[PDB]
């Protein structure tokens, strides 16, 4: 494992210290690291790129409608006079 | 170290002038407001006429071949006469 | 069944989906027609080779 | 489940509420010569009133090629009924269109359909050749 | 105002901005590494082990680049940008102003120090040093006549004309990053079109809640403010500010 | 004729002239002429009634 | 007038030439 | 020129990415002069070009092309298929990049149906490195919730 | 008289080398 360790060939790459120092590093050597070698370079890959099927779309629309009706029902649940006065005075202090 | 390359003037100063300048610079104010208290400055250089005006080499080089860059006159640096007035603790 | 046969495993997912509490679907047309409909109009009615409709 | 949340029948609005909401929405009862609500309850403008509003608003800044197209559209049945006098109105509309906006697919297709209803296939051919 | 030619060329070579691909960045490391030293432990090696990449491949090119023709024991900043493809771009930057002030102490000194820290080595003129020397002296403070009366105005005139020339010669990239009230030239259009990052800066300027869109929004808000509280239509913001300060 | 067409036609109209939607013509093309707003069908769904900033 | 004012304010990306040519033709034909 | 009638019903799918396998090339001509006139349109077209570069393809950089037009009326997107047919997805205000992707993918499915009916053979869709990169974020979201 | 007296295309974008060279 010590013989075939990663980057163990750097001792043999340069046959001499003078020949190694003769080479001059450039910003191209830094820029080449940002490019993946095997796969093609792509800009972005996020969750929005995940395509949805018909069942997934219908389920997402159903979940959105459920969220809408849940917000509507919470508008009346939190409408208990205590919490309602709380939110009212909070909005008053916000606008003032 | 600081390396004196050239003298900014031609008339050598005297011990009395050096001491009076050092004693005058030993005290300075802090802040510009009602809560203004006089404080004493620490680490005062032994020379005032040739400390940070002209003729020194500042050890700020980053590079092998970059020598300690030399100190030019007051006026070769732009904006500086207005900085001496506007770069305060407003 | 086709996916279960390909995956070599039986699936017993119950109640996969109900239609709705009020199921509604609008009319659907051919794949080519739903995107290559020309704007052919007559006196007051859009006239396609397969559909009529009111125009303004 | 058996208790209905919403109800489409029986109705929930008497007759007076029809008039009340009609006046609330901001609509105005125009005479029959101007327009009326047809069998499909759609508002329909009489061709006479269409030509009148054309003659009155052809010079304003809000007039458009599409408005001229709709005016010719409204005149179409009168053109079919009497191709002698209504073709004069269609030609006046086309003249004003050439004065203001010029040549356009909208106005050319409208006058082509007008000639087709007026039974002028030579005129339809002439219009197609003019387009080309 | 400008450093020595050899020092400027050397700085342009060492502190370079490689063409960024423009992929979704994962994070940005701001590390402090010396020239002749290779960091592979807690500061850099631990981060590369957390990310899964090999710190040896970075240390090799770093030691190959910064070690020669450099003064020994000089702390250098390195900005590393990691993208979603598990690929990193590292850029070298001169020592911080704190380290510079520490080495200086063991305005002339401040200007000679600030000569070494521009924003882009491709154009050492912009930005003018006399604006950032203010922040330099401020950080130094945080750490711890007949000739003047004419030099002040000489320097004011020079600063004003150089700022005007910079506003006029702002390139296409700077124009897209920050709006400019000067006509755009076809020469600068072609110069910006030659640059590859034009597409990236274009997308970033097109996306809302950007600095460009914020500047446009504040311009529109100033226009509405003038239209609402202006004595006359053709009112300039300078005279409006004069009116505000003199009427309270 | 050509110059008058180019002088009166605007970029939005000359862009939307050749566009056709899935339900038929573009709603903008259909409702560009409104001989009184009482003739408008108002075919916008309840999911599209909303309007962003 | 109301709908054009609203659509202009909400679009904010247009050219004043199209709005100006129609009012100019109005100034030339109506009075 | 087909030997069979074309398909009638199209598959329903929220097309979030492009599939340049049945597509020969794409030329997106955009104007970088001013953006205060097309903030929505310019952003939509640029993000569509970005998604086309990051699309599902062995080498999409060889099929996607971007053209700066210093004096242009409105950004255009020309798509040429294996047959060579030219299609133009109309770009209007309010149209999003996902909207453009869905339009292009629907037209691509229609064009692929046309090729298969004419007799042209098409490389079928299968598991690719893009599919693995997509299952990456699939695992991410399934571990999230 | 007084008036006369006073009178007298499509360039392709450049992909960065880090993306186009590989």
């Amino acid at each position: 494992l010590h013989a075939l360790r990663p980057h163990g060939n750097w001792d043999y790459l340069p046959l001499h210290n003078n020949q190694e120092q003769q080479e001059t590093a450039s910003l191209e050597l830094q820029g080449m690291k940002a490019s993946v070698d095997i796969g093609p370079n792509r800009f972005d890959l996020n969750e929005k790129d995940l395509s949805l099927d018909e069942e997934e779309q219908v389920e997402k629309a159903r979940l959105d409608n459920e969220l809408m009706r849940w917000r509507r029902l919470q508008r009346a649940q939190g409408s208990d006079y205590d919490h309602w006065m709380e939110a009212e005075t909070r909005r008053i202090q916000e606008m003032a | 170290d600081y390396k004196q390359v050239y003298l900014p003037y031609d008339a050598a100063p005297t011990e009395r002038e050096l001491e009076r300048e050092r004693r005058r610079f030993k005290q300075a104010y802090h802040g510009r407001m009602e809560h203004r208290k006089l404080v004493e400055v620490k680490e005062v250089p032994l020379n005032v006429y040739t400390y940070g005006k002209e003729g020194m080499s500042l050890p700020i080089a980053i590079f092998k071949d970059q020598k300690d860059p030399v100190i030019g006159p007051e006026w070769t640096y732009p904006g500086i006469y207005e900085n001496k007035i506007a770069a305060q603790h407003w | 069944g086709a996916f279960a046969k390909l995956a070599r495993s039986n699936f017993g997912d119950p109640l996969p989906s109900s239609f709705a509490q009020e199921p509604y679907f609008e009319e659907e047309i051919e794949a080519h027609r739903k995107h290559h409909r020309p704007d052919v109009y007559i006196y007051k009615y859009n006239v396609s080779p397969t559909h009529f409709s009111l125009r303004e | 489940q058996f208790v209905p949340l919403h109800l489409a029948f029986p109705r929930r609005h008497p007759n007076s509420w029809q008039e009340r909401q009609f006046h609330l929405l901001g609509y105005v009862k125009w005479p029959k010569e101007i327009g009326f609500y047809n069998a499909g309850d759609n508002f329909e403008l009489t061709p006479q009133a269409a030509y009148r509003i054309y003659k009155q608003n052809c010079d304003e800044t809000f007039w458009t090629r599409l408005h001229n197209e709709k005016t010719i559209i409204h005149l179409l049945p009168l053109v079919e009924q009497d191709p002698g006098t209504n073709m004069v109105l269609v030609d006046d509309i086309f003249r004003h269109h050439l004065k203001r906006f010029g040549a356009d697919h909208y106005i050319y297709n409208a006058v082509m359909q007008a000639a087709a209803f007026a039974k002028d296939f030579p005129r339809c051919e002439q219009l197609l050749a003019e387009m080309r | 105002r400008l450093p020595e030619a050899l020092v400027v060329e050397k700085a342009r070579d060492i502190f370079g901005r490689p063409e960024f691909p423009g992929k979704r960045v994962l994070h940005n490391w701001r590390f402090f590494i010396k020239a002749g030293k290779a960091a592979t432990g807690p500061p850099v090696g631990q981060e590369f082990s957390k990310l899964g990449l090999k710190a040896m491949d970075f240390a090799k090119v770093f030691n190959d680049r910064t070690k020669p023709h450099f003064k020994e024991d000089v702390e250098l900043i390195v900005r590393i940008q990691v993208y979603f493809d598990k690929s990193y771009l590292f850029t070298i930057e001169p020592p911080p102003t704190a380290w510079f002030i520490l080495r200086a102490l063991r305005l002339e000194m401040a200007y000679e120090i600030a000569k070494m820290k521009p924003l882009c080595w491709g154009r050492p003129e912009y930005p003018l040093l006399e604006t950032r020397v203010r922040r330099v002296v401020g950080q130094a403070r945080r750490m711890g006549t007949e000739e003047c009366e004419r030099y002040r105005r000489i320097h004011m005139e020079q600063y004003t004309t150089l700022r005007q020339r910079e506003l006029e010669e702002a390139p296409l990239i700077e124009r897209l990053h920050r709006p400019n009230m000067s006509p755009l030239t076809d020469e600068q259009i072609e110069e910006g079109l030659r640059d590859p990052c034009l597409l990236d800066t274009l997308w970033r300027a097109s996306h809302p809640l950007s600095p460009y869109h914020r500047d446009l929004r504040e311009r529109e808000l100033a226009r509405r403010y003038l239209n609402a509280r202006g004595w006359v239509k053709d009112m300039t913001p300078e005279e409006m500010r004069i009116v505000f300060m003199n009427y309270r | 004729q050509r110059q008058i067409a180019e002088y009166t036609t605007d970029p939005p109209e000359r862009i939307m002239a050749g566009v056709t939607g899935e339900k038929g013509p573009l709603r903008a093309r259909v409702s560009g002429a409104r001989l009184g707003l009482q003739r408008t069908p108002a075919r916008i769904p309840w999911t599209m009634q909303g309007l962003h900033r | 007038d109301e709908i054009q004012r609203r659509v202009a304010d909400r679009t904010c990306v247009q050219e004043q030439s199209t709005r100006e040519v129609q009012e100019r033709w109005k100034r030339h034909v109506v009075p | 020129g087909a030997k069979r009638p074309l398909a009638v019903v199209a598959p329903r799918t929220m097309h979030r990415y492009l599939f340049l396998m049945h597509m020969e090339k794409v030329t997106i001509t955009v104007s970088p002069l001013l953006f205060g006139y097309g903030h929505t349109i310019q952003k939509a077209v640029l993000d569509f070009y970005r998604r086309a570069i990051s699309a599902r393809s062995p080498f999409p950089k060889d099929k996607v092309f971007l053209f700066y037009a210093i004096d242009h009326i409105t950004p255009r997107i020309e798509v040429t298929w294996l047959d060579g047919t030219s299609y133009v997805p109309p770009v209007l205000e309010g149209a999003s990049s996902q909207d453009l992707i869905q339009m292009v993918m629907e037209e691509a499915w229609l064009a692929a149906d046309r090729m298969a009916a004419e007799g042209r053979v098409l490389n079928p869709l299968a598991i690719d490195d893009y599919k693995w990169d997509q299952l990456v974020v699939f695992k991410k979201v399934r571990d999230k919730e």
